[PDB]
């Protein structure tokens, strides 16, 4: 089968900025009837993957000009003359000249922003859950950028490292920010034996941790 | 409008087999190949098979031969795709698409896709989620916007449904990604308000668990 290699796996563009991905093939994808049949998908996030390109550099109707595509052989290019909004997501190129077909891993394509600050709301386990024997904070860490960002949990001051469930959302198509949730979760009896709480973050933004608390008491 | 529905999302048992379908509508279901694509854990995508509704002739990606059978229902403009023996390798979202390509032409007509069906080959059994409210102490990010949000924990298996006033509050609602853990799992979501908003009218989180049944609103109170 053919092996389609897709570099760079990612590439974060300022919009307004030129973007081009490369796909390499292991075979030419030159057909015995002398066309090269090359294409590439876009697929936004939640949404299925469709098709921009065919025969290396032919739009599909209803595809911006801005997107461009090139190559021959093994080689080809997709290029972006001006990225919009609109044009996140992951790419992928599909080669159909020898069966079966095969597509390359994907280049995911990420808006390049100014820098967002995480707005940190905590959470305490509410009567609900408490009733239940459980119990679990939660900390919601939305909208910055970049993306790479450290939280860790500290009860009373010891950083605690089991019972957490961390989860984070794609990039958002109407700011470019990214958020994250991060769950603690603990049976109601040892959260009843602690008093401080606390949800810290690492972040590009600042010198010192991002801390939010909430100290747990009686009244 | 040429549109193609696929089939619910599917819990298997692992070893047994499943049916799924792509009823198509809005064009000559019988003169164009409806091609099967697998996608598993994000980028990744994996070519099944095609057929042609017209003559009933398939295609097979070597791999697929003996997994993947596929059919179409002239009298109804529905394709269906049955995977046998499900393994973990079938854990995946399954998509169908009427590709396009011409053979005549040697070029291209617009490509449609299904929405995609998520199947999920598992033993584990089903379980409804607990639905709990998360209201600030902490989370008040004091005055000017306030933001609350909703913990669905304990169920399996996916998906669950979760709205904001039952759609009505859309902007402003981050809606995190389940993460699996214990054979159950765990998902969030944040709504973000103005002060003027909360407590004054109420903010109602929706959820819904086809696989179990269970619809629950939790009304956030202070
Ligand atoms: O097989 C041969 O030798 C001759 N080649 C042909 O007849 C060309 C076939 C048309 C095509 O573009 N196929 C590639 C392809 C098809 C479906 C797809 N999808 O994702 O659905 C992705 C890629
Ligand atoms: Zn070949
Ligand atoms: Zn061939
Ligand atoms: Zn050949
Ligand atoms: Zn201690
Ligand atoms: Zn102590
Ligand atoms: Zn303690
Ligand atoms: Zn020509
Ligand atoms: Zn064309």
């Amino acid at each position: 089968d053919i092996v389609m290699t897709q570099s760079p796996l990612t590439l974060s563009v300022t919009i307004g900025q030129p973007a081009s991905i490369s796909c390499k093939s292991s075979q030419s994808l030159l057909y015995s009837n002398g066309k090269t049949y090359l294409n590439w998908l876009l697929q936004r996030p939640g949404q299925s993957p469709k098709r921009l390109i065919h025969l290396v550099s032919k739009l599909d109707s209803g595809v911006p000009d801005r997107i461009t595509g090139s190559g021959s052989g093994t080689d080809f290019t997709l290029k972006i003359s001006r990225v919009e909004a609109a044009d996140l997501g992951v790419y992928y190129c599909v080669q159909g000249t020898h069966f079966p077909y095969t597509f390359g891993g994907g280049t995911k394509l990420e808006i390049l922003r100014g820098d967002a600050a995480p707005t940190v709301s905590i959470f305490p386990p509410s009567s609900e859950q408490l009733t239940s024997g459980g119990a679990s904070v939660v900390c919601f860490l939305n909208n910055f950028y970049p993306k790479d960002i450290n939280v860790k949990w500290k009860i009373d001051g010891s950083e605690r490292q089991n019972g957490v469930l961390n989860s984070w959302t794609d990039q958002d198509s109407k700011d470019s920010t990214y958020s994250m949730s991060s769950t603690l979760t603990l049976t109601k009896d040892e959260y009843e034996r602690h008093n401080s709480y606390t949800c810290e973050a690492t972040h590009k933004t600042s010198t010192s941790p991002i801390v939010k608390s909430f100290n747990r008491n009686e009244c | 409008e040429m549109q193609l529905q696929q089939s619910g999302a599917e819990l298997l048992r692992p070893g047994t087999s499943v049916k799924l379908s792509c009823k198509t509508s809005g064009y000559i279901f019988t003169s164009y190949w409806i091609h099967w694509v697998k996608q598993r854990s994000g980028q990744g995508l994996e070519w099944i098979a095609r057929i042609y509704p017209g003559t009933g002739s398939t295609y097979y990606n070597e791999k697929f031969k003996g997994k993947a059978t596929l059919t179409a229902d002239k009298s109804s403009s529905t394709a269906y795709m049955q995977l046998s023996t499900l393994k973990s390798e079938d854990s995946a979202v399954y998509f169908c698409t009427r590709w396009g390509f011409i053979p005549v032409r040697e070029d291209y007509v617009m490509d449609y896709w299904g929405q995609g069906t998520l199947v999920t080959v598992s033993s584990a059994k089903t379980t409804a989620p607990s639905v709990y409210p998360l209201a600030p102490v902490c989370g008040d990010t004091t005055g000017s916007s306030v933001t609350l949000g909703c913990l669905v924990k304990g169920y399996f298996p996916e998906p669950v449904t979760l709205t904001w006033n039952s759609g009505s509050l859309s902007s402003g609602v981050h809606t995190f990604p389940a993460v699996l853990q214990s054979d159950l799992y765990t998902l969030s979501s944040s709504v973000t308000v103005t002060s003027s908003t909360w407590p004054s009218q109420s903010i109602t989180c929706n959820v819904a668990h086809p696989a179990s049944s269970t619809k629950v609103d939790k009304k956030i109170e202070p």
